[PDB]
């Protein structure tokens, strides 16, 4: 019932940043948009504010502001996203705006983005597996619905087309156990051409009832990156407590979101903090990712598998050994596998997931599903092993075990790891190719293997 | 107007400037420098000054023009060396006998009084037209025509269009009437340098770029209208690459814009690119000056006219894309252009980022690299036009920690990275095949099906090679070669093969000079297929020995094919196509002939 | 013989080599952050004090 009064004091103009004069009673966090004196229109954002005075950060750049002609029209909002059910199957621009040649969403409810914290009494133990399609993700570094769980890759490798994969043939195990399964795809400072991948990738899906694309381009202005992921997290979150459906999100390239979280502040004349990242960067992640989880009073549930570019490619690199800590696992992009041109390069044995085991059991997937888990590691690793002693004894000493080894990891990484790009694998099946691998070995020699399981599968 | 209150360094505050908008360029002093704004605080305003501040005063009157930095375009931008901020070069220095560059010289970017041919292209009298719509065609220069198409923001019915015949600049050509008022146009065009021209809808680049040399055209393709990146090395990379990308390369023109480089070294390039006599149409051999274009800013020149000149240079790529051609865009700088960011970030008392470059250093480098990209053209016909960015990074000196280094790797979609270890050992192409990448090696996949249905395989298999030897490189720095078997002795035999045929090239020669596609495939495929039927022979054990003793036997007793497998990057690309393909179908069968006549006495 | 030849050149790798190396990649680790870091933000904190 107030219309917000429209300022025309601007009093300096700096980089993105406009000090306006004498603003009465701002907001820190407030909004406002800005009426050029060409007519163009810019909205801001309010940073520290003062007496009379409001620092406003100001999206697509700030070129033609001058001091007499510009005025700065406050809102008194802390940018509530418009959220409704009908918010999926569309592709949303990184401030929100939809860019699906589509009509603005009707909201059933305006949340302000970055939510209250979920009451770590009212949380649950994560239960049940998330079928990904991908052998090398759903065998042995098995997805729990309610892990938050790191995809972490580098420059050049592969991360997008994993990320399509996993758009696309994500599912829940379940099927055989016996539609309530939503997919927020975000996706911060992407290049300019696979902005056109993703486009595709989404306007050809087949499932598009499931998916919602928040696109924030890399030319985007940098608030909106910051925004883009937070928008995301809000909507996931309404659809899975407030709607009682569960959740995947796929956060992409969060090395451009902590990136621009250093813009921002040095924006605000902070001192940078550690190795240039700010100190704050820590309680950035956390709470990006902490709002994942399992609630006991709801039927929905959020999972995480945020994909993180690890500079140098290396883990030493303050972001991902940041979020190492607050997360629960790693899935690293090998680049050699890259170079061994295996299409999914995922180094299945340096990678794993701390809580593999609650994705593994009976009523869920199937009973087999940690013993063939933990016999292919051991035999990888065997395998490998063996190779790099051929690589010196000559090959000629090496036993028939070690044969065994040699065409097994051959096997291992010409038929399983070396999935299609479409082929779309259900866990059975998954589980059925590790079966057909492991059966070369005698039963014998399958050690890690418990009893009634091998009499179970090995007769094939 | 107004009047300059301090002076230190480039950074000039003037106060009185009251009403002057960001980026708003003014003039400074009785000299009258160019210079655009940086920073307001109220009354005065930031400037900075592209050019020497030594000699101004206090109370010297600046005068502001509402103009943000424009560049002029129209017939005549092609052949031609521009300052940072588009001063023709060549026509001060015929203008003005002295052989320097005066400081505040105000020449026109495009002479006004050259007489240019008008060909209207059918339009009549009171027709519809709309931005971007090419009425007229303009013959620049023989082998490059120049078509003149409305500025995207005009529109209006045709009450005149001028006739055929000579015309110059200050002349009409054409008048449009909207929305009750009419508009007249002439053969320039004003753009802002910023504010990227506008394009009906971007499109998914399929065509590669296919340049000369064959590493990059085979390994690590890319696409026209795609992205790259060289870490800007000398001998090799800002030389060689820069003459294939100019005078071996596909694209219809080229804008080199290295600003930021020794200055012997664009005298150098500058010289030698007047003659240059590439053949690029079919049958003629006209000089690359009447398809090229330099934007050249010495390292000397003042610190803020590095960004200029980049968007200045990326500002002429989209005038030209918009006409139709794949312009091709190279730049030796963004090595400075960081420096030059770091200079004016901190002397405006900015607060700096990780590793004191400034925190906005992706933003601008991603404003900068988002403008590639092949792109459907405004207005009528329907048309189609691309710009390639191939910039240049920090010298392999340094590692990807670099934020510049990771900035680009963050954007570009293919990194040609350089190693110096391979330029130590002096091998001139310089590529690393370890660390290098293409992310468009999946739009190609139509052209590479297209023209050979199994050169995917092939190179698939060319990179498993070179990862293998790679990978026992290290166990061979600590064992030796005594343990290694049939199939990795016959592997880093054909990777040393790939190495020094395959991955080399002269470029001094007519045998490496240009190596086109067809040549490059059919030496991968030679390659390939003897790698594969060494190691099905060394396999079959045929003898009672086959393995090493099988790979010493087609070392020794089939050793002419391995001498003519290596020896066939000199085939020379002059006897044509039909020849070639002939000599190596020959080649192939007598690789053929091999490890079977091999394996026909059991070895 | 050819284990005498191996043992020695295993154990030069294990102890001179091995720990030749991981000192220098301390010293290296010292000179770069216990130095350029703390250099950078005394800088920093140098130039805010003037600010102020």
């Amino acid at each position: 019932l107030e219309v917000a009064m429209e300022y025309r004091t601007v009093t300096g103009v700096a980089g993105p940043l406009v000090i306006l004069d004498k603003v009465k009673g701002p907001k820190y966090y407030e909004i406002v948009n800005i009426r050029l004196g060409d007519g163009t229109m810019r909205r801001g954002q309010v940073l520290e504010v003062d007496g009379e005075k409001a620092v406003v950060q100001v999206f697509e750049g700030t070129s033609g502001i001058d001091n007499k002609f510009t005025t700065v029209q406050f809102t008194g909002e802390v940018l509530k996203t418009p959220v409704s059910l009908d918010m999926l199957g569309r592709i949303f621009n990184g401030s929100g705006k939809p860019i699906d040649n589509g009509p603005p969403i009707l909201p059933e409810a305006y949340l302000d983005i970055s939510g209250s914290s979920i009451n770590p009494s009212e949380r649950t133990y994560p239960e049940e597996m998330i079928q990904t399609g991908i052998s090398t993700i759903d065998v042995m570094n098995s997805i729990a619905r309610g892990q938050k769980i790191p995809l972490f890759s580098a420059a050049g490798l592969p991360h997008n087309e994993i990320a399509a994969q996993i758009c696309r043939q994500a599912g829940l195990v379940k099927r055989l156990e016996k539609d309530n399964f939503a997919i927020v795809f975000a996706a911060m400072g992407v290049n300019m051409e696979t902005a056109q991948f993703f486009k595709r990738d989404f306007e050809e899906n087949g499932s598009m009832e499931r998916v919602t694309l928040f696109l924030n381009l890399a030319n985007d202005p940098t608030i909106e990156r910051i925004i883009t992921p937070r928008i995301a997290l809000t909507t996931a979150e309404y659809l899975a407590y407030e709607c009682g459906k569960h959740v995947l999100v796929i956060l992409t390239d969060m090395s451009s979101y902590a990136d621009a979280l250093r813009e921002v502040s040095a924006a605000r004349e902070e001192v940078p903090g550690r190795r240039g990242y700010p100190g704050y960067m820590y309680t950035d992640l956390a709470q990006i990712y902490e709002r994942a989880g399992r609630i006991e009073g709801r039927k929905g549930s959020i999972t995480q598998i945020p994909i993180l570019t690890m500079p140098n490619d290396d883990i030493t690199h303050p972001t991902p050994d940041l979020t190492g800590y607050i997360t629960e696992g790693q899935i690293y992009i090998d680049r050699q596998l890259q170079n061994r041109q295996i299409y999914p390069p995922i180094n299945v044995l340096p990678s794993l997931s701390r809580l593999m085991k609650s994705a593994i059991g009976e009523g869920m997937t199937r009973r087999d599903h940690s013993d063939v888990s933990n016999q292919l590691y051991a035999n990888y690793a065997i395998g490998k092993d063996v190779q790099a002693m051929k690589a010196v004894v000559g090959e000629e000493a090496l036993s028939s075990e070690d044969l065994l080894y040699l065409e097994f990891l051959d096997k291992f990484e010409r038929k399983f790891v070396a999935q299609g790009a479409y082929d779309s694998r259900n866990i059975f099946q998954s589980l059925d190719l590790a079966w057909t691998l492991l059966r070369i070995f005698p039963r014998e020699l399958l050690h890690r293997i418990p009893g009634k399981t091998l009499d179970q599968y090995y007769s094939r | 107007y107004g009047y300059v209150r301090k002076v230190s360094g480039p950074v000039v505050i003037a106060d009185g400037m009251n009403g002057a908008a960001m980026y708003e360029l003014v003039r400074v002093g009785h000299d009258n420098l160019i210079g655009e704004i940086i920073r307001l605080e109220g009354d005065s305003a930031t400037i900075q000054v592209y050019e020497e501040t030594a000699g101004l005063m206090v109370n010297d009157p600046v005068l502001r023009t509402h103009k943000p930095l424009s560049v002029e375009l129209g017939p005549g931008i092609l052949g031609n060396i521009f300052d940072g901020i588009q001063r023709p070069l060549k026509t001060i220095a015929i203008r003005s006998g002295d052989v320097y560059i005066p400081r505040g010289v105000s020449v026109p970017a495009l002479d006004k009084d050259t007489l240019w041919e008008f060909q209207p292209k059918k339009i009549g009298e009171g027709d519809l037209l709309t931005g971007g719509d090419l009425y007229a065609t303009v013959f620049e220069n023989s082998l490059m025509q120049h078509h003149v198409a409305l500025p995207p923001d005009a529109m209006g019915k045709v009450t005149y269009v001028a006739p055929a015949g000579q015309y110059s600049l200050k002349d009409t050509v054409l008048e449009l009437e909207f929305q009750g008022v009419k508009k007249s146009f002439t053969m320039l065009q004003a753009w802002p340098v910023r504010t990227p021209r506008p394009v009906s809808s971007k499109l998914a680049a399929d065509t590669p770029l296919l340049t000369g040399q064959r590493v990059l055209d085979a390994l690590f393709p890319s696409v026209l209208g795609g992205t790259c990146a060289i870490p800007g090395a000398f001998g090799c990379g800002k030389t060689v690459i820069s003459q294939a990308l100019s005078k071996y390369s596909n694209s219809d023109t080229v804008v080199y814009v290295g600003c930021g480089e020794r200055g012997n070294e664009m005298a150098e390039v500058l010289m030698d690119f007047p003659q240059l006599t590439m053949t690029l149409p079919d049958g003629r051999e006209e000089s690359v000056m009447k398809r090229t274009t330099l934007v050249a800013n010495t390292s000397n020149m003042p610190v803020a006219a590095r960004e200029a000149s980049i968007y200045t240079g990326i500002t002429i790529a989209e005038y030209f894309r918009d006409m139709g051609y794949n312009v091709s865009m190279m730049a030796d700088s963004t090595s400075r252009w960081a420096e030059a960011l770091r200079e004016i970030s901190g002397r405006l008392a900015e607060m700096p980022a990780d590793s004191g470059y400034p925190a906005y250093l992706a933003a601008r480098l991603a404003s900068f690299y988002e403008r590639a990209g092949k792109v459907k053209c405004l207005g009528g016909p329907e048309r189609t036009g691309s710009v390639t960015i191939v910039g240049a990074v920090s010298p392999p000196g340094g590692d990807f920690s670099d934020p510049v280094t990771s900035a680009t790797l963050s954007i570009v979609q293919v990194f040609w990275g350089l190693d110096k270890k391979l330029a130590q050992r002096k091998h001139f192409p310089s590529v690393n095949w370890l660390i290098s990448y293409s992310k468009y090696s999946t739009a190609l996949e139509s052209f590479y099906e297209q023209f050979d249905p199994d050169f995917i395989n092939i190179r698939t298999k060319a990179r498993e090679v070179l990862q293998r030897e790679d990978d026992l490189n290290e166990i061979v720095q600590l064992v030796g070669k005594d343990a290694l078997a049939e199939g990795d002795k016959i592997t880093l035999e054909t990777a040393k093969l790939l190495r020094e045929d395959y991955l080399a090239q002269n470029a001094f020669t007519p045998y490496d000079k240009f190596c086109p596609f067809y040549k490059s495939v059919w030496m991968m495929r030679n390659i390939i297929h003897f790698y594969n039927l060494a190691n099905q022979a060394v396999e079959k054990g045929a003898g009672m020995d086959g393995q090493k003793i099988t790979y010493t036997l087609i070392k020794h007793r089939l050793g002419d094919l391995f001498y003519r497998l290596v020896s066939q990057k000199f085939e020379d690309p002059a006897e044509g196509e039909p020849a070639l393909v002939a000599k190596f179908k020959k080649l192939h069968e007598d690789l053929t002939a091999g490890f079977r006549a091999l394996e026909d006495e059991t070895r | 013989l050819t284990l005498d030849e191996a043992i020695k050149t295993t154990n030069r790798r294990v102890n001179a080599l091995e720990n030749v190396v991981k000192p220098r990649l301390e010293n290296t680790i010292t000179y770069i952050k216990g130095e350029l870091d703390e250099l950078e933000r005394e800088d920093f904190f140098r130039l805010k004090k003037i600010q102020g």
